[PDB]
């Protein structure tokens, strides 16, 4: 874990701390605008459930994911940055974003 | 502790 984005973010966010976790997406977007897509578009989850919404637009997104060579507690990640729909499983009251689906 | 919607946030949010 050193200091490009995915290795800085990881750490500080509690996911490597204790473990090397394999992928993660971070969503550079509003709050609000990442909750609002529980009401845009309704799709099957991977999983065939239905409670699964997919953006209208593209959102700004990292993808951070484990180099072949990555091994706790060094884990090292591979950071790529692109703009893509954003699919996410939705929960509760309010109905809010609980789990990240994919991204198109 | 913290709810799955918390968890949503603080592992892929980054405003």
């Amino acid at each position: 874990s050193s200091s490009n984005y995915c290795n800085q973010m990881m750490k500080s966010r509690n996911l490597t701390k204790d473990r090397c976790k394999p992928v993660n997406t971070f969503v550079h977007e509003s709050l609000a605008d990442v909750q609002a897509v529980c009401s845009q578009k309704n799709v099957a989850c991977k999983n065939g459930q239905t409670n699964c919404y997919q953006s209208y637009s593209t959102m700004s997104i990292t993808d951070c994911r484990e180099t072949g060579s990555s091994k706790y507690p060094n884990c090292a990640y591979k950071t790529t940055q692109a703009n893509k729909h954003i699919i996410v499983a939705c929960e509760g009251n309010p109905y809010v974003p609980v789990h990240f689906d994919a991204s198109v | 502790k913290e709810t799955a919607a918390a968890k949503f946030e603080r592992q892929h949010l980054d405003s």
